[PDB]
Formats: C-alpha cells, structure tokens, sequence
C-alpha cells in the first residue's frame, strides 16, 4: 500500500556498496531528496519484507532513519530519509573525524542510545547495531538506519551466524551460539560501536580474526581502553559486554549517561590530539 | 549491509 513505482525513483550517485546491497542518493519525484538502498536478488522474501515494513512503519523517532517507500518486486527497492554526511563509519574515517574530539563523539552516541531508547520502549530489536548501520546527516546529527532487516536475511551462512558476512565483532555471545536476539544484545553491539566512535572507525578486536574472536570473547577476553579514551567511558563499554545479559545496561541509562557524562562523569576534561 |  505504501509500495511505489520504480519509475518514480532516479538514482543519481552511489553512496555505498555491501554484502547484501548498496545505497544512493537520488530523487524521489524530482522534488524530494531521497537515499535508496538496493538489494540484490535472493537476499530475502519480499512477503516478508512487506511483513517486517509494516513493523517498520510502525517505527518512528527523530533519531531513527525515517521510511518513506518501498518497492516490493526484485531487486526490492528501500526509499528512506536522505543523510548528507553519510555512514558513520564514512564520517569517521572521513577528513572530518580529524576535528571530532570526545564531546562530539560522546553526542554522537548520545543520539544513537535515543533512538535504540525508544526501540527499547517499543519493544523491538535491531539485531545489528553499529556505525556502517549509522547514518550521518548535517550538524552531527546520528540516526539509526535498518532495524530488523537482519532476521529477514536468507542468506545460509549468515542465518547460522557464520562465514565473514555476519557481524560476529558486534555480536553478543548468547545471540551468537543460540541466536537469542534481544534488546540486551544490542546493548553489547553498542558497546563495540562505542569502540568505532573513540578510535574514530577502527575495526573491533584488531589483529584478531572472525574465528578467533568468539572463544576469545567466551574465555573473557575484553577490548582494552582506547588511546586518550576515559577510563569511566571504557568501564561503560565493559558493562555492555557483560556475559550475563541481565546485568548490561540498558539503552535508557545509556542515553542519559552519554548526555551527563561531561558534567556527571567527566568534569575535569581537556581535549587531546585525539580525544 | 549496504555500506563489507
């Protein structure tokens, strides 16, 4: 019902391109400036997408990419909110990430636990939280872009989490083994993208390997604290990784933590060449 | 995811 003509959409320039599809800007009747995210063929069931876009309808904050249309037939067609600065992972790796400092870096997952907050509230679950998922837009404005198209994956070695197209470096353990994907789980993949935000775009566990990392992380392996990163910060991300998932934090803390944290954690701070 |  929300579904649109292809004619209708005119894809301009490629922003990005991935393992299950790639992303342009474009126009959406010549009038309206639109991002749309391709997948290719055999990716996942359009009926089941058109399933799951009801529930993303559903879905609607200021710090969430915001649906504007879709397009059901091969290769489905995903038309959002157009974000200027790009990914976050861009952003970050990007000429800009040079001026970020840890105040920016600190907002910037402020915004992003805002809007998983209000995912937490409406019960739902991302399954994939990190900064290629982040979409940047003017004034350092973060908003988090495609929730729950992960489950919708068909692909054989992603469904049993495994084989270098599945996040495992995000993944929580528990969601790891037995796939048991929770709001808490996404808790722990916030805790790694609090990694790419202080180390501005790095990859998690660097050195190791997609195979090495879960018997690391069951052994009780934890990323060490960033370069110019607070330690307080650090101990934040500790807690989101949490074997027991109970005792991660939620994304309502998280929110107010990040927003606090200059006045309620880290008072005493001074910029680096870094952070 | 789209954007390895």
């Amino acid at each position: 019902a929300w579904e649109i003509p292809r004619e209708s959409l005119r894809l301009e320039v490629k922003l990005g391109q991935g393992c299950f599809g790639e992303v342009w800007m474009g126009t959406w009747n010549g009038t309206t400036r639109v991002a749309i995210k391709t997948l290719k063929p055999g990716t996942m069931s359009p009926e089941a997408f058109l399933q799951e876009a009801q529930v993303m309808k559903k879905l609607r904050h200021e710090k969430l990419v915001q649906l504007y249309a879709v397009v059901s037939e091969e290769p489905i067609y995903i038309v959002t909110e157009y974000m200027s600065k790009g990914s976050l992972l861009d952003f970050l790796k990007g000429e800009m990430g040079k001026y970020l400092r840890l105040p920016q870096l600190v907002d910037m997952a402020a915004q992003i636990a805002s809007g998983m907050a209000y995912v937490e509230r409406m019960n739902y679950v991302h399954r994939d939280l990190r900064a290629a998922n982040i979409l940047v837009g003017e004034n350092l404005v973060c908003k988090v872009a495609d929730f729950g198209l992960a489950r919708l994956i068909e692909d054989n070695e992603y469904t049993a989490r495994q084989g270098a197209k599945f996040p495992i470096k995000w993944t929580a353990p528990e969601a790891a083994l037995y796939g048991r994907f929770t709001i808490k789980s996404d808790v722990w993949s916030f805790g790694i993208l609090l990694t790419e935000l202080t180390t501005k775009g790095r990859v998690p566990y660097p050195g190791m390997v997609n195979r090495e990392v879960l018997d690391q992380v069951e052994r009780g392996y934890r990323m060490p604290c960033p370069p110019e990163c607070p330690e307080s910060l650090h101990d934040l991300m500790c807690q989101c990784w949490r074997k027991d998932p109970e005792e991660r934090p939620t994304f309502e803390y998280l929110q107010a933590f990040l927003e606090d944290y200059f006045t309620s954690t880290e008072p005493q701070y001074q910029p680096g060449e870094n952070l | 995811a789209f954007f390895a």
